[PDB]
């Protein structure tokens, strides 16, 4: 029944409402909001609350204020998500289905109403602060906690909409308050009216115009508050490389669409944080990474008005690929792979422009801008390749050549780029030593895994697909198709891959024990690198490397040689590198 | 117990086809359209005087083929009926000058994934909550050229 047609009927109560009714109603509305935030529609989850349809009809101040707060939170969330545009076709449904979503009342008025309801309930709590009295006090505590949480969440969502990012620094403290509050909303959860089609809710309201359990609500909201607190700290960064690393780290956790959209909108259509210009950020990243002579204050190229109007054009050309790269990082972990594969054409164009600009600058008096663009492009390709491991898109028999591409070719180019960048940095004079070390560990892990897979295939422990029209050549060409749009580094075709990956160069050709020992030596180098440098990623890499080494050393001694069972590869320990168990 | 593989040339088997689809996993017009436009790709596995398995595919313009439905009776699984049925559809697609055979599946269907991997199919994309149930889906394609 519709709210307008039910107010006269008497099935719903708009005034003189009991505390347990409010506790249950607020809990159910919170669950509906969380369900909507998980990627579902509005007419099915949030608008099932008959009260939210027209909150002007509610006479109880508390319920009306709660409805206004929920509507305003939905407004801010929808606006931010639409602005960011980092949600897939089915990861969020932003259509409002023609609902008047509390646009008449201001947001500050809603916050004031929430504060008034909270104060006029803390007074009641203090009036009994010392069985029926105890139950009333507990219900009052529950209502006050829910109201205060609504107010603080709406306040943070409001503060995230200010033009200046500094307002976010005025909201982080509020999040701490939520830590001492959500548990309260969790503690007095058995006071609300349990569902049985609860009172005040009609899930079949919307049928001609077209949830989660309460126990999981508190933990989800706590995780979301932690995500927002993590997002808030992004305003302290000053270099594009650090922001890129921050975005990658944030996306590694698979955050909700609201968190990704909030981060995207707080980062940037033209000004970063509302303070820095993206052209200047690009120039600063160039100066901090490769230090080209043009960007040095006293290198005579800054004073030239034509080298300046050649570096600025390149910076303006590089500004859009980077915005697109950040946006691609903002998406979920499914479309990220395809968008990474597609950004390669734009970055190849950028690389060609960088090469031309560097050549012209040297001729007018090498490989500084080209080195920087190559570093970013190599990062893109490596992340694209590893994403398939993250998404279980590779079969068992595809591991060896994917890992060979990652280790022997891509990571070698990455090390050459990093070493040349550090050399140019020294020549113009260790922010990349940690990155070099991490790349060393990653490359050794990948090389060990590649040798492992090659030995497994030689031993016959890997199942291949036997059917007349399936060839490795076409599979290899299609797997590495996005790499055709790049020119430097050159794509490695199937024939060259078989030539370099062949084991007939070494006389005598290596057998399974030799390759197993080589993989063990790679894992040992990875361990000796990682365990000498730490954060969570280093611990995950070490936990994925240490048992791997002992497993391969044990297996190189002839254990389970006659068996043909395919070994299991557990990706629980680390996202990209598996722990190969023999059981 | 002799099993047989037969193409689609009659008007008696669509009622048998739907019985083998709704009991395994759509509107009747979906199957009607798919049989209409591409009758040369719909194959059935009949044992005796009944139908044991079925496959319905479409090939539309690179010329890409698509496998829409592949079902086997519960009492007749694990006998290799599905693998042969998929082979005699891939071969028909090849005779029709197709370049790639694409399909979608549930990530939970481990048996189907292993079957298509044995047939040579390689995962290309992973979709989140693609199915109406809520489970994530996997897109498997086989490239022929």
């Amino acid at each position: 029944l519709n709210f307008e047609q039910a107010i006269k009927d008497g099935t719903i109560k708009i005034k003189d409402l009991t505390l347990p009714e409010l506790i249950g109603i607020m809990d159910t509305c919170f669950c509906c909001l969380i369900t909507w935030l998980e990627g579902h529609s509005l007419a099915q989850t949030v608008f099932t609350c008959l009260y939210i349809h027209n909150p002007d009809f509610i006479e109880d101040p508390a319920m009306k204020a709660f409805a206004l707060g929920i509507l305003k939170i939905c407004d801010i969330a929808r606006e931010k998500v639409n602005k960011a545009a980092v949600f897939e076709e089915e990861d969020f449904q932003s259509m409002t289905y023609g609902f008047k979503m509390a646009n008449s009342v201001t947001d500050l008025r809603v916050t004031g109403m929430l504060k008034d309801v909270e104060d006029d309930m803390q007074r009641r709590v203090k009036s009994t602060r010392s069985p029926e009295v105890e139950l009333e006090h507990q219900q009052c505590l529950a209502v006050f906690s829910r109201v205060k949480f609504t107010r603080v969440l709406l306040t943070v969502l409001i503060a995230f909409t200010k033009k200046e990012t500094s307002a976010v620094a005025e909201a982080q403290k509020l999040m701490v308050q939520a830590a001492d509050l959500l548990s309260a909303i969790h503690n007095s959860l058995h006071h609300g009216i349990q569902a049985q089609i609860m009172m005040g809710f009609e899930p079949l309201v919307n049928q001609r115009l077209l949830i989660i359990k309460r126990e999981e609500m508190v933990n989800y909201f706590a995780r979301l508050i932690d995500r927002i607190k993590t997002v808030c700290e992004v305003v302290n960064l000053t270099n594009l490389h650090c922001i890129l690393d921050f975005f990658c780290e944030f996306s590694e956790q698979s955050p909700c669409v609201l968190s990704r959209s909030l981060l995207q909108t707080t980062f940037l259509n033209k000004k970063v944080f509302g303070t820095h210009l993206m052209q200047d950020m690009v120039k600063d990243a160039l100066r901090s990474f490769v230090s080209p002579p043009v960007l040095s204050p006293k290198c005579y190229l800054y004073n030239n008005h034509q080298a300046k109007d050649c570096i600025d054009s390149f910076v303006t050309h590089c500004v859009r690929p980077f915005c697109s790269l950040i946006q691609i990082h903002g998406h979920n972990r499914a479309r990220q792979r395809d968008k990474l594969g597609h950004i390669l054409e734009e970055f190849a164009t950028l690389q060609d422009e960088a090469e031309k600009v560097d050549a012209a600058l040297h001729t007018m008096l090498l490989a500084c801008l080209g080195t920087w663009v190559l570093y970013h492009n190599l990062r893109i390709m490596i992340q694209y390749l590893l994403s398939g491991f993250e998404l279980e898109l590779y079969s068992m028999h595809e591991y060896y050549y994917i890992y060979w591409y990652l280790s022997e070719f891509l990571y070698a180019w990455l090390m050459s780029t990093l070493s040349r960048a550090d050399g140019s940095q020294m020549a113009e004079e260790r922010p990349l030593s940690r990155e070099i070390t991490m790349s060393q560990a990653y490359q050794n892990m990948c090389a060990g895994m590649f040798k492992t897979m090659v030995a497994f295939d030689m031993d016959g422990k890997v199942r291949k697909p036997k059917f007349e029209l399936d060839s490795e050549q076409v599979r290899y060409e299609h797997r590495f198709a996005p790499f055709n749009s790049v020119m430097t580094p050159p794509p490695v075709h199937y024939l060259q891959f078989k030539e370099m990956s062949d084991l007939n160069k070494y006389s005598p050709p290596p057998q399974s024990p030799e390759l197993y020992v080589a993989a063990s030596k790679h894992f040992q180098q990875a361990k000796m690198i990682l365990e000498n440098i730490p954060d969570h990623e280093v611990n995950r890499i070490l936990k994925v490397a240490k048992p791997n080494f002992v497993v391969m050393k044990l297996l190189a001694g002839g254990h389970k040689k006659e068996s043909k069972v395919p070994p299991e590869f557990d990706f629980s320990a680390h996202k990209y590198f598996p722990v190969v168990k023999l059981v | 117990r002799t099993i047989r593989y037969v193409r689609y040339e009659s008007e008696l088997q669509m009622p048998d086809i739907m019985r083998l689809i709704t009991k395994d996993l759509y509107s009747i017009y979906t199957y009607r359209y798919f049989i209409h436009n591409w009758p040369q790709l719909c194959f059935l596995a009949m044992v005796g005087e009944e139908c044991v398995g079925a496959i319905v595919c479409k090939l539309d313009m690179f010329r890409r083929g698509y496998i829409a439905m592949l079902a086997v009776d519960s009492k007749y699984r694990r006998n290799g009926i599905g693998t042969n049925l998929v082979k005699k559809a891939i071969y028909a697609m090849v005779e029709g000058d197709c370049d790639e055979v694409v399909l979608e599946t549930e990530i939970t269907n481990k048996s189907a994934l292993k079957l298509y991997e044995n047939l040579g199919f390689v995962r290309d994309k992973r979709l989140f909550r693609y199915y109406l149930n809520g489970v994530d889906a996997l897109r498997l394609k086989l490239w022929l050229r």
